[PDB]
RNA sequence: UUGGUAUUAAUUGCAUAGGAGAUAUACCUGUUCCCAUGUCGAACACAGAAGUCAAGUCCUAUUGCGCUGGAAGUACUUGGGGGUUGCCCCCUGGGAGAUAAAGACGAUGCCAAGU
RNA sequence: GCGGUCGCCUCCUAAAGAGUAACGGAGGCGCUCAAAGGUUGGCUCAGAUUGGUUGGAAAUCAAUCGUAGAGUGUAAAGGUAAAAGCCAGCUUGACUGCGAGAGCUACAACUCGAGCAGGUAGGAAACUAGGACUUAGUGAUCCGGUGGUACCGCAUGGAAG
RNA sequence: AUUGGAGGUAGAGCACUGUUUGGGUGAGGGGUCCGUCUAGGAUUACCAAUCUCAGAUAAACUCCGAAUGCUAAUACACAU
């Protein structure tokens, strides 16, 4: 969906997953969150297509938010196509998961709306998040 | 000179008055002036601003030598250069071979409703200027003011005060 | 494509010593196309921009000017 | 663009090698160094 | 100074007479020349005999402009 | 707008540039080239322990006509052959060659010193 | 109270506040002399030191800022071992960064003089 | 098979010495400069803000702030203020003959180089100087030129070569 | 095995180069009307010109900075 409009490297190295988050780790401007108990390769459209129905659940709220941005040009390669002779093409954009990220702020919120669309982004994310405060 | 003596010895009572009594060897003080073209169009020839040059050794302040802009503007081609507009940076007992003009000549020779600038506040007690044609230094100016070329006029105090910059120059000449 | 078949020849960079040795004189010190460390006496500073002996001696290191250097002690 | 050598009066005729601009300064080039009796130099030619 | 000053401050034989106060030397033009007269290179009267008040924001305040403002546009009883 | 920088800190600015065409301080010290708005001082310095110091100089310890004079320290001058350093180091510090630096400059030079 | 010189290197610099000018330094006076200037006593230089602590300076005080500064714990990891493994766990030895309790408005010599 | 590529320099891939894999990424270079080179002597940038006639976002100017947020002849890297940045004068050391000592490593190569001599060139002297901030800017032997050449010169001299 | 160096890798935080989440901060650029001597004062609107505060973000970011290993000397053990 949204994207880094300016990139000085337009190919990236496909990067590791090792261990524990980094930064963030807690929830800063929500009030609820979602640990990131696994990692994987997030896409964007995947993202917002949570949001959507973070909106139609969620339906008057303000400051509800996610945390990363997609940061990575992440690239395949095509049918029939031998291995090598150059390198493919950059179909989109995604954020790397490590293991204890917190991924989303809520404001707003209350306690029994906070698991809801919530609870239907564990149906729209392939991490095992949970359900965390402050 | 004749305005050392009027300046000092009329300041002694703006001295106190004013920010500073008793530093009586240093107060506040006047610097220089640079008196400058700087009309850019050099694109053209360069050669009518170099009768601008002739037009600033006309007004004689000084070698009237000229400055390269740092980058050469892509709306105006010129590749930095040399002529740009010219430059007399004058400044001290010179200044003092230069005021008296500026107080009882030079404006009120060109009657332009005492030449208001208060606009002028460059932060610290300096004060800019300028002007658009010269009809000013008799027997001088005339013959080739078909088009004065412009002169622009930067007053400069030691002083960083505005206010007391004000009552520097606008003490002896000119209002505004 | 790729108009990535252009290479590099990558080449020895670093240290040859850089323990007090008693390194000869005109010996090669660092090789360096580019100074992390700098000079000092008994050393010259190369065409090659490097550090090289004048003088045997230790070769330990110095941190003067807030900066890295060697010198050579003698003995 | 550039190419040529430097003279002397007799030096074997050639004393050095060098192309400095001939094609962007075209006038001349006068180098003076030492000759095959070094110790002494001369003032030097072109080619 | 530059030594032997090849631009100006060329003495044109002339006077800069009175309230611009100046008399001749090497020198070209007004606030520069000298100061005396009492020995009249030629005499002090060509320019001026008003001072910076010769400027009509100040001649005598330089009110003679006045009157002006008030009878425009209206103080008349025709019609 | 402001004043002139410093000339102090100006020439130990250039001071500490030209030093490293000067150094060598140990076996042959140096002499200074100072100046005052006054008077000029008089030292030879080796690495730290730079044996002799003294004015020459408008503070109590002077030649009459110190500006451009020949002792404008040729005195500790003739020290530095009481000392037996005499063909050393002698500054230039951030100075023209050309003022009263060369007074005592080449008069040194008179006084069997080098440069 | 200085000034000069090195060394330590931003615990050392900045900012604020006060003092000191008479030792001195400094500010400065003029352009004459040498030297002056892409112009100009600006700068530099020469000559004097009128006036002067306004500024620089130097001293003192302040943690306002920068500077320095750990930890405990901890990331990571040798070697070894195990398990579902694009992996994780455990033993032992190592051990960060961040923090971070805190320091910090320098310190040490080297010369002439109100010292 | 087509395509591309086949040389040399720079950074990642390189795994904290080096070493480097692929039709892996990123760039290039296949030069200029008798002055952008040497030397001496000075200078500090870019940019931000203010204020000023022509006026623009920058022409110019002045002021204030300003560790380089510029530049460094030429891409990138490293380096870069005692400047390698910038400007003036001298200036032709981008000397000759070398070269201890080294490094790099199939070899060929390649990277330097203390110091010395012969004189030099700046610079008062000291001091510096065997190209450029360092690194692309370049190729094996033959063969035929160009000049010099105490060399040989086919019995003998010369000449030819 | 100890000491000595060197390397910036992993990690981290962001100190720069990059990207970016909020919140504050603002010319301006488009919505009343007065209104084309007459420009405008505008209304709110997207970015709010930077910057500020938290929040991150990286192979071609590094103010830092390992543990490992490499090398020098020494020690002890050997035999190369």
């Amino acid at each position: 969906m949204l994207v880094p409009k300016r990139v000085k490297h337009r190919r990236e190295f496909r990067g590791k997953m090792r261990g524990y988050a980094k930064g963030g780790d807690t929830v800063s401007f929500g009030e609820y969150g979602l640990q990131a108990t696994t990692s994987h390769w997030i896409t964007n459209r995947q993202i917002e297509a949570a949001r959507i129905a973070m909106t139609r659940y969620m339906k008057r709220n303000g400051q509800v938010w996610i945390k990363i941005f997609p940061h990575k040009s992440y690239t395949a390669k095509a049918i029939g196509v031998r291995m090598g002779s150059g390198k493919g093409a950059p179909e989109g954009w995604v954020a790397p998961v490590k293991r204890g990220v917190v991924m989303f702020e809520l404001g707003g919120v209350d306690e029994a709306t906070a698991r809801e669309a919530l609870r239907l982004a564990s149906h729209k994310l392939p991490v095992k998040t949970k359900f965390v405060k402050r | 000179n004749r305005l050392k003596e009027k300046y000092t010895n009329e300041v002694v009572p703006a001295l106190t008055e004013q920010f500073n009594y008793t530093s009586i060897m240093a107060v506040p003080k006047v610097d220089k002036i640079v008196i400058n073209m700087g009309v850019g169009d050099a694109v053209n020839n360069s050669k009518n601003l170099d009768k601008a040059v002739a037009e600033l050794a006309l007004i004689s302040g000084q070698k009237p030598l000229i400055t390269k802009a740092k980058k050469s503007v892509a709306a105006f081609r010129l590749r930095e250069g040399m002529p740009i507009g010219a430059k007399v940076t004058l400044r001290g007992e010179r200044m003092f071979e230069f005021l008296d003009k500026l107080v009882t000549v030079s404006l009120p020779r060109v009657r332009d409703f005492h030449g208001v600038s208060n606009k002028a506040f460059d932060g610290r007690g300096n004060y800019t200027l300028g002007v658009k044609e010269q009809l000013i230094f008799p027997e001088i100016n005339y013959d080739d003011v078909d088009k004065v070329r412009g002169m622009d006029i930067v007053i400069v105090t030691t002083a960083n005060t505005d206010e007391e910059s004000r009552e520097l120059l606008a003490k002896l000449g000119m209002p505004f | 494509s790729t108009s990535n078949g252009r290479d590099s020849q990558a080449k020895r960079l670093g240290a040859k010593a850089s323990d007090g040795e008693l390194v000869s004189g005109g010996s090669i010190l660092f090789r360096q196309r580019g100074t992390h460390i700098h000079p000092g006496t008994n050393v010259g500073r190369g065409g090659d921009d490097t550090l090289f002996a004048k003088i045997e001696g230790t070769v330990k290191f110095e941190m003067k000017r807030g900066k890295k250097h060697v010198s050579v002690y003698p003995v | 663009l550039r190419k040529a050598g430097l003279a002397c009066t007799v030096c074997g005729s050639r004393n050095y090698t060098l192309n400095l601009s001939s094609v962007a300064k075209e006038k001349r080039v006068e180098v003076k160094k030492f000759c095959r009796t070094c110790g002494k130099h001369t003032l030097h030619k072109e080619t | 100074m530059k030594q032997n000053i090849h631009p100006n401050y060329q003495p044109v034989v002339f006077m800069d007479t009175t309230t611009g106060y100046k008399f001749l030397t090497g020198s070209t033009k007004g606030s520069k020349e000298t100061v005396e007269w009492e020995d009249g290179n030629t005499y002090p009267l060509i320019r001026v005999e008003i001072s910076s008040d010769s400027h009509p924001f100040y001649t005598g305040r330089q009110k003679f402009q006045a009157a002006d403002g008030r009878i425009a546009r209206f103080e008349k009883k025709y019609g | 707008m402001i004043s002139k920088p410093d000339k102090n800190k100006l020439r130990q600015k250039r001071h500490t540039r030209v030093r490293g065409k000067i150094s060598g301080t140990t076996e042959t010290p140096r002499l200074n080239v100072f100046r005052s708005n006054t008077n000029i001082y008089a030292q030879v310095i080796d690495d730290v322990t730079g044996t002799t110091l003294a004015s020459a100089s408008s503070l109590k310890l002077t030649g009459t006509k110190t500006e451009q004079a020949a002792e404008v320290g040729k005195l500790v001058a003739e020290a530095a052959k009481a000392k037996g350093v005499e063909e050393v180091v002698f500054d230039r510090g951030g100075y023209l060659y050309h003022g009263r630096v060369a007074a005592l400059a080449t008069a040194a030079r008179e006084a069997g010193l080098k440069f």
